């Protein structure tokens, strides 16, 4: 469903800020930062082609740590994203990759949820008062120079010191049950079109730490989509806590090292990885989020009070009605229909998954979340001659159309530059 | 954030 494109504008980084879709802006609870030039590429969704020194206090220096410090699966370049055509490339890449996602029926579905996925207005200490949470906002510099507060859902931002960072260390005392309480909060995705990962086409090698160089290339659109499915659990508040984890007995090598994997990661991947979330336990999650919804439904029915935007009590009321699929009765009251809850739930946690996105994209991809990366490559998907919205790297009317030759790296070698090999380097 | 190892 890309008949009308997701980004309707041709964007280049150098364009004069208008204070609307191209504006210096500031993110919440950084009062420090110099305003940053950002771009609104679609309603509720913004893009910040700078590397992220902001959101988290801990990083904020892109300098590489000592080499005795660094783990093999880390990669550091302090100069990346520093120039203009670079940030120009970034906008162009991120844009395409959305359009790609958006031309699949799955992508169209998903993205619609993400737009509709507005963070609940929970800010008030007063239970009968409707209050938007201000962490859910950005602050944008209007053409006059005055600040305007603007509510959003998603931000695509450049990386941090570690470009390939495969896990977050970031989040701890941040008060965000917003992701597990059904509220949702505005998600911040760190992402680079300009890099992607090597992997092996055979299961026995791919799940082996000691074997292979990464013959094939992950399609960044599969990568972006993945964070977007994460983002969707975390906009609706149905995300699973990171400390729920699977101690891995499915792999000798993982198990040897006591590596654990968060249920949220297994769910996000989907496929045959989802049975490793215990059906027993999963129903517990279900009932929880189903009850979490009954709380949002209640809170909605109590509230006679708002904090004025232009918006009335009943306009926003219907916005969250739509978001959670609520059932109103003759008396004007909201409830949670147990059918539509499971509808919504099945959709986010099951229908939208990395596995299925691989189905739509007609691409080669890692068969399981539990596997061992081989390489990281530098890429450029901006030239149409490298990469397209419809065919990705495997380009129709070329020798790369068939047998996944576009992702084939010894064939398309023109299109990739290896940076690191992770093989053998793993902690074993 | 995450892709994992
Ligand atoms: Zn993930």
């Amino acid at each position: 469903g890309s008949h009308m494109p997701f980004v309707n504008k041709q964007f280049n980084y150098k364009d004069p800020v208008n204070g609307v879709d191209i504006a210096y802006i500031k993110i919440p609870n950084a009062g420090q930062m110099q305003p940053v030039k950002a771009f609104k590429i679609h309603n509720k969704i913004w893009v910040i082609p700078e590397r992220d020194t902001f959101t988290n206090p801990e990083e904020g220096d892109l300098n590489p740590p000592p080499e005795a410090k660094q783990v093999p699966v880390s990669y550091y370049d302090s100069t990346y994203l520093s120039t203009d055509n670079e940030k120009d490339n970034y906008l162009k890449g991120v844009t395409k990759l959305f359009e790609r996602i958006y031309s699949t029926d799955l992508g169209r579905m998903l993205l619609t949820s993400i737009v509709r996925g507005i963070p609940f207005w929970g800010g008030s200490t007063i239970d009968t008062e409707l209050k938007v949470i201000d962490t859910n906002s950005i602050n944008v510099i209007q053409p006059d120079g005055s600040y305007r507060s603007e509510e959003l859902n998603l931000v695509i931002i450049g990386p941090s010191a570690d470009i390939i960072q495969f896990e977050c260390k970031s989040f701890g005392h941040e008060v965000l049950n917003l992701t597990r309480n059904g509220y949702g909060s505005t998600q911040y995705i760190r992402f680079s079109p300009d890099f992607t990962f090597g992997f092996e086409e055979s299961l026995e090698v791919d799940t082996n730490p000691l074997l292979g160089a990464g013959k094939f290339a992950t399609d960044p659109a599969v990568t972006l989509a993945h964070e977007l499915i994460h983002a969707g659990h975390r906009l609706y508040g149905i995300a699973i806590n990171p400390n729920r984890v699977f101690k891995v007995n499915t792999n000798a090598y993982y198990e040897m090292s006591g590596l654990e994997v968060s249920f949220e990661e297994l769910r996000t991947f989907g496929g045959h990885d989802a049975k490793f979330i215990d059906s027993l336990q999963e129903n517990e999650f279900r009932l929880y989020y189903y009850n979490k919804f009954k709380d949002i439904a209640s809170t909605l029915n109590k509230a006679k009070s708002i904090v004025g935007t232009t918006a009335s009590l009943q306009y926003m009321k219907n916005v969250f009605k739509e978001k959670y699929l609520l059932s109103e009765d003759t008396s004007g009251k909201f409830s949670v229909d147990k059918l539509k809850f499971d509808k919504l739930y099945k959709m986010l946690t099951e229908i939208y998954t990395e596995d299925n996105f691989v189905k739509f994209f007609k691409v080669l991809n890692r068969k399981t979340y539990l596997n061992f990366d081989k390489a990281v490559f530098k890429i450029n998907i901006v030239p149409k001659v490298n990469y397209t919205i419809y065919d990705g790297f495997n380009l129709r009317n070329t020798n790369l159309a068939a047998n996944f030759n576009g992702q084939n790296t010894e064939i398309n070698n023109m299109n990739f530059t290896k940076l690191k090999n992770f093989t053998g380097l793993f902690e074993f | 954030x995450a892709r994992g190892l």
